[PDB]
RNA sequence: GCCCGUCGCUAGUACCGAUUGAAUGGCUUAGUGAGGCCUCAGGAUCUGCUAGCGGAGAAUUUGGACAAACUUGGUCAUUUAGAGGAACUAAAAGUCGUAACAAGGUUUCCGUAGGUGAACCUGCGGAAGGAUCAUU
RNA sequence: ACCCACUCGGCACCUUACGAGAAAUCAAAGUCUUUGGGUUCUGGGGGGAGUAUGGUCGCAAGGCUGAAACUUAAAGGAAUUG
RNA sequence: UAUCUGGUUGAUCCUGCCAGUAGUCAUAUGCUUGUCUCAAAGAUUAAGCCAUGCAUGUCUAAGUAUAAGCAAUACAGUGAAACUGCGAAUGGCUCAUUAAAUCAGUUAUCGUUUAUUUGAUAGUUCCCUACAUGGUAUAACUGUGGUAAUUCUAGAGCUAAUACAUGCUUAAAAUCUCAGAUGUAUUUAUUAGAUUGAUGAUUCAUAAUAACUUUUCGAAUCGCAUGGCCUUGUGCUGGCGAUGGUUCAUUCAAAUUUCUGCCCUAUCAACUUUCGAUGGUAGGAUAGUGGCCUACCAUGGUUUCAACGGGUAACGGGGAAUAAGGGUUCGAUUCCGGAGAGGGAGCCUGAGAAACGGCUACCACAUCCAAGGAAGGCAGCAGGCGCGCAAAUUACCCAAUCCUAAUUCAGGGAGGUAGUGACAAUAAAUAACGAUACAUGUAAUUGGAAUGAGUACAAUGUAAAUACCUUAACGAGGAACAAUUGGAGGGCAAGUCUGGUGCCAGCAGCCGCGGUAAUUCCAGCUCCAAUAGCGUAUAUUAAAGUUGUUGCAGUUAAAAAGCUCGUAGUUGAACUUUGGGCCCGGUUGCAACGGGGCCUUUCUUUUACUUUGAAAAAAUUAGAGUGUUCAAAGCAGGCGUAUUGCUCGAAUAUAUUAGCAUGGAAUAAUAGAAUAGGACG
RNA sequence: CUCUUAAGGUAGCCAAAUGCCUCGUCAUCUAAUUAGUGACGCGCAUGAAUGGAUUAACGAGAUUCCCACUGUCCCUAUCUA
């Protein structure tokens, strides 16, 4: 199968290497999961040592963390809008680490209302204790009017079977919005 | 498989096969010590060459060197114990001056003759080969034995081998059985 | 090559076992266990070659099957159980106890000890780590883990192990002027006191040892085993106490019995 | 005395050589491409739960990467056939001449060019390893 | 211009060689078995053979690089006497 | 044991090779072959092809027993088959591929997986069984069959688990959210992790918060004893274990990995990069790092210090032969590492395989067929064919060595034993002693002794043996119980012997002999050399100072480029703290030689080099000790008795490439401060 | 050796668009070849600016073979104007 050895991949001097030690199992590779969206389908791969990997194909929900307040709500993934490695993954809506996706944002809005009560996008003094330092950001909150949050996938869906991630903020959000407005 | 079995040659042939002086000296040694062939002389000269090389390598080292001291003392001890090296020559420089006759003298075939157990070196050879000689309480039927200078006072005939014991032999038995009939009765 | 090896050809066994060359093709492969493969001593070797009690491996197995042998308090019915340094071999039949220590020549000497001190053992602290749930523990030279150690115990220290409760009763620290055993290298089996410890960050730490005869030798930190303070060993030292007499002095001592 | 070459016979060795020669192996463009694996599906019949709804699931099947192998052509390397051609060596009392060694009877030799059955001859420049260490 | 003396550099020469060499001879061909100042190139018995082949240069003649099979007990150097 | 000799000539001295000479665990082969120990052995040509048989199975007390199997109120013992678990990835064989590949030494995993062993470790589980759940499960078994044929299997009826899938009991205490949750496993994000642990160093160990899981773990298991308390009940507690289990550590390992080191070749000088070549970013994949793969981007990476290419009758090393020193050659092969199982490729299970006595396909071979089909992999052990100059039994056994399994028990062509065996190696029979005659020796003038070569009672040896040792009896006079292989011109030890042949037959490594006077052929006699061995062929080593670093030669013997420039390479003028002096002090015999401390204007560039130390597996080598009877060997063994045993050993040195630690600062190189941008406050 | 010429065809080349014999002989090409090509040369009657030999490129020039291709053919049939 796919081999990760350096017996092929000719040497740094350019010399072609002769073939010894016909392909070894401990050097094997496997095919990409190419995680799609919707109708969760996770397969178990028996890996070395008797361990187990989870090839997530067609993942619909993931655990996304705000990271400004530490909520990490489970949400639905809408689609892929940006991918630094290949625009084809955006076109095919392929879930993978570091992919920029859109998430539902309704659990985050509900948590924000039940925690601060400050009408983000439209037990009495707990909100008073969570005092006027409650504005999140003019770019993290403007997405709530549309009910879609830009997030970066942090897990490896083809490796762990999960599609967790975090909501972009600050300079990362500014960079990714600049990329989006440059490519669209 | 099981570990290799170590084995070494015990002799070395001369470089020049047909040197008349060497042939005459070898024949002199073989005649004097009752040797079977030239291979025994070759073996003695090979042992002497090994000893000489060891002593030379030790003598190249500085005096009172630990390795030189230990190994030279051990070699001198072994040579005086076997009686090849005299008691007044424990210097490691008279080891180099050892000769083939010095080793050939400590042979059991030589010692049996020099102790009066045999009339000639060849008589000693056949007597040893025929199990007639015992070194201690042990029969030694090999002429090359290198008596250890303390077994020399113990070289005697065996309790068997009827020159130092009870039985009258094997050919004497048949001779007596024939003489009894030849007598008439 | 496709998996772990299970045979041990003769002439590939550690030379400190002093195995016969032509006894057979194979040597007893030390099973997995506490100490090591090279630094170990199989029970079959200890019983058939060091004590001569058993004549064959079948007889070694017969001895082991009746719970006679005991390593560090447990029966250890394994024919090739890797017994090693400071391990206590006790046989209830023929009741004497041995602490497996290194003689001056680096072999595992037969060192009879008494029951009143076979109870405990010494162990070099290989590592000090925080385990699950924030519980600190120490890993010793014999693969033992001991939870809740003294907060002053560091690496290269020695810990006395009860070996009945399996807990730390006392600990010696690594410092200049402490009695140390050499558990590997050329000086394997020597006993001395620490003179100095050169650090060599990144590389290997070196320690200078001075025996009672004032001989000073340097050795890697990996194979030094603190056994107490000078003149007060926490264990019973072997017959030679790791002196490393020169060959000439050894010959003199051999010839002093005539 | 020693001696050189052509030519002729015998034997052996290697070389050139039309045959777009032949065989073997390596690599490789292109084409086809088994098989397992991952994957898009598919549903025998198998059994549970209230006509429905889940679960296990063979045959089969989409697309992939891994790819043996085959075909085509190219290239490289190694063996090998071949009319004929052209040498070398050995054996030599063969044929022809006598080129060199004496100033070898034209001193020899080198480089180069031409010629001639053959050694060789001749021109040009060079060397003495010359037959001259030498004409104040 | 010439003479005398010295000097540096050069073409050489004569004698003697401590020395070197197989000798002829050599002030280097010496300072080498008492073997090492630095460095480049070339040779490994005589033929086959500076041939075949490949590469490369040339208009060509040819130049540079360059085998092998096979064959042979000598070939050769200096010197001595005839 | 630092050695030469014959051959060019009429004679000489050289160059120079040929030849001789000795060794070879170095292969054949010829002749010969009595004894004891030791034992290589189808590597070379064909990793060519294979008939047949065996080489991997395995059960304890402790997973599952209704064999209609055995035996004298559930079986409770043994135990077929089968299910389950484990192993089958070890071993053994071979060297085909492989030239920076393997491998060796030396590093790293702060870059990973790890069955098993050992140690530690889990009071947190549930949204109407726990005095214990289901078949959704079936094997063996019973019965009916099909096929010519295979370790082919179909339908039907059961039956269990430590198989498969579910599934509670653990209070007590505890902190947050607004009654619930907080164990552990997975994923993500965030925080602490200081100067409240560790490392040289971390985003480490660990802890915490918020959440997330096609959902893990949190014994519905088994044996032997049954004890104690009490409301004597299907009461309640409590032993030793076995097995299983999450995580960590450990061990056995594995996988990558730092640095340095490989034979010949330029009649290979440029190579790699379109189709990944060098690097960056991100992703995928992996157990994990990594162009390992993908997308984008950049144009890089190697090379005369030999890249790249080609060859190897190249697996690498430990090592072997030969060796004054330096070297030369070899290493398929008893150990270590690698690779492969006809050539490839793919893959299942499993911790571990790209496994081949596992599977799938293709290619090439090739087996049985009733022609429908089915089955293959001896470079395992024997054995056969073929190839060749070239290499053994279709034997016995698990007794040793160990290995595997559920495990003391079974299995093992692994291994050991024997058969074959002049591979090689060790010891050393074929005679010794008298009397008499002749001149110590000689002449088949005689005698009494000795022995094993054999054969064999018994015994030891052995798993059964066989052989060895030890021996009852036998078993020498031509002691016929008969030693051979090559020579006798020189090298080179030994005949101008006799007959034969007559440049013939032949010998002759070389020089040469033989053409009617043969010291050389063919023979007889005699003699020589080695000797149970000797000769021959090939290769290799020394000889060879004929490959020369040590250490060659170049005017004429082979060889100085026609000449000069010039890059790489090699080499490169001198100089910088020396010399006084006073002390303390080690080793060999008050003296010598070796260090350190103070002054005398004096208290952290970069290397090479060199000293010492760790390191360089074992085996092998040298070497200590040790009466295998000696010896090759082996690591044994030794010492007083009628023990109820004491004890020495299995050292040491060697690798100096490379890395590591360390002392020194001569030698060789390297840089300081010059438009001062300099050194100390 | 002769006879003999002004010289006696040199370097080359050839059964060639030049060779009668001749479909020369050998090899290759093919199942089969008076064809083609490569050789040989006592060449009826080759040959040196009446130019000899060889030539990259070029050619509606002559010729042989191979691949592809096809009604040229096996073996013809059909359709349109
Ligand atoms: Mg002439
Ligand atoms: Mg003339
Ligand atoms: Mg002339
Ligand atoms: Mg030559
Ligand atoms: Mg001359
Ligand atoms: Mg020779
Ligand atoms: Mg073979
Ligand atoms: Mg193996
Ligand atoms: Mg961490
Ligand atoms: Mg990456
Ligand atoms: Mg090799
Ligand atoms: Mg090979
Ligand atoms: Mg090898
Ligand atoms: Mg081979
Ligand atoms: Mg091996
Ligand atoms: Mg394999
Ligand atoms: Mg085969
Ligand atoms: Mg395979
Ligand atoms: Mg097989
Ligand atoms: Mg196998
Ligand atoms: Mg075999
Ligand atoms: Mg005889
Ligand atoms: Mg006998
Ligand atoms: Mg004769
Ligand atoms: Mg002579
Ligand atoms: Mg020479
Ligand atoms: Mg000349
Ligand atoms: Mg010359
Ligand atoms: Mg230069
Ligand atoms: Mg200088
Ligand atoms: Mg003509
Ligand atoms: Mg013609
Ligand atoms: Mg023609
Ligand atoms: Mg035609
Ligand atoms: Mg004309
Ligand atoms: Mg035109």
């Amino acid at each position: 199968g796919i081999s990760r050895d350096s017996r092929h991949k000719r040497s740094a001097t350019g010399a072609k290497r002769a073939q010894f030690r016909k392909k070894r199992k401990f050097e094997l590779g496997r095919q990409p999961a190419n995680t799609k969206i919707g109708a969760k389908r996770i397969h178990s791969v028996r890996t070395r040592g008797g361990n187990k990997k989870y090839r997530a194909l067609r993942i619909e929900t993931g655990n996304f963390s705000w990271a400004s307040e530490g909520i990490s709500k489970k949400t639905r993934i809408a689609g892929v809008v940006y991918h630094p490695s290949n625009n084809e993954l955006v076109r095919t809506n392929t879930l993978t680490k570091a992919a920029i996706v859109q998430i539902d944002a309704t659990p985050f809005r509900q948590w924000f209302e039940a925690h601060y009560g400050q009408t983000l996008g439209k037990a009495e003094r707990k909100w008073a204790a969570r005092a006027a330092s409650a504005k999140i950001e003019s770019s993290v909150e403007s997405q709530f009017s549309a009910g879609r949050l830009y997030a970066c996938i942090s897990s490896r869906p083809g490796q762990s079977g999960r599609c967790d991630g975090y909501i972009l903020e600050g300079e990362e959000l500014a960079f990714y919005l600049r990329r989006l407005t440059a490519k669209k | 498989p099981r570990a290799p079995r170590t084995y070494s040659k015990t002799y070395s042939t001369p470089k020049r096969p047909y040197e008349s002086s060497r042939l005459d000296a070898e024949l002199k040694l073989a005649g004097e010590f009752g040797l079977k062939n030239k291979k025994e002389i070759y073996r003695i000269s090979f042992q002497l060459s090994k000893i000489r090389r060891a002593a030379r390598d030790l003598l190249t080292r500085d005096e009172k060197d630990p390795k030189r001291l230990f190994e030279g003392n051990a070699l001198i001890r072994r040579l005086v114990r076997v009686g090849v090296l005299s008691e007044d020559k424990k210097k490691l420089d008279y080891v180099l001056a050892l000769k083939v006759e010095d080793f050939l003298e400590r042979r059991l075939q030589t010692q049996v003759y020099k102790l009066g157990l045999a009339k000639s070196v060849h008589h000693a050879r056949v007597l040893i080969t025929q199990r007639h000689i015992a070194v201690g309480k042990q029969i030694v039927n090999i002429p090359s034995f290198m008596v250890r200078l303390d077994s020399e006072k113990h070289i005697d005939f065996a309790p068997t081998s009827p020159f130092g014991g009870a039985r009258p032999g094997r050919v004497a038995r048949r001779n007596a059985a024939r003489k009894a009939e030849a007598s008439g009765e | 090559a496709r998996g772990p090896k299970k045979h041990l050809k003769r002439l590939a066994a550690p030379h400190h076992w002093l195995l016969d060359k032509l006894s057979g093709c194979y040597a007893p492969r030390p099973s997995a266990g506490p100490h090591k493969l090279r630094e170990s001593l199989p029970l079959i070797v200890f019983l058939r070659n060091r004590l001569k009690y058993a004549l064959n491996g079948r007889e070694v197995k017969a001895i082991l099957m009746q719970r006679h042998v005991k390593v560090d308090g447990k029966v250890r019915t394994d024919t090739t159980y890797p017994a090693g340094f400071m391990d206590v071999i006790t046989l209830d039949a023929t009741n004497e106890n041995f602490r497996l220590v290194y003689d001056v020549k680096g072999r595992f000497a037969v060192h009879r000890i008494t029951d009143e001190e076979a109870s405990y053992k010494l162990g070099k602290v290989k590592k000090v780590q925080l385990g699950k749930k924030g519980v600190p523990y120490v890993v010793t030279h014999d693969g033992r883990t001991i939870r809740y150690p003294d907060p002053n115990i560091k690496v290269n220290d020695t810990v006395k192990i009860d070996l009945a409760s399996g807990k730390i009763t006392d600990f010696i620290k690594f410092d200049a002027g402490k009695l140390v055993y050499v558990t590997g290298g050329r000086n394997l089996g020597r006993i001395g006191t620490i003179v100095h410890k050169e650090r060599h960050d990144g590389g290997f730490d070196l320690v200078h040892i001075k025996d009672s005869l004032d001989n000073t030798f340097v050795t890697r930190l990996n194979n030094v085993f603190v056994i107490g303070e000078q003149g007060k060993p926490y264990i019973s030292l072997p017959k030679g106490k790791g002196i490393k007499l020169s060959i000439a002095e050894e010959r003199d001592r051999r010839r002093a019995q005539q």
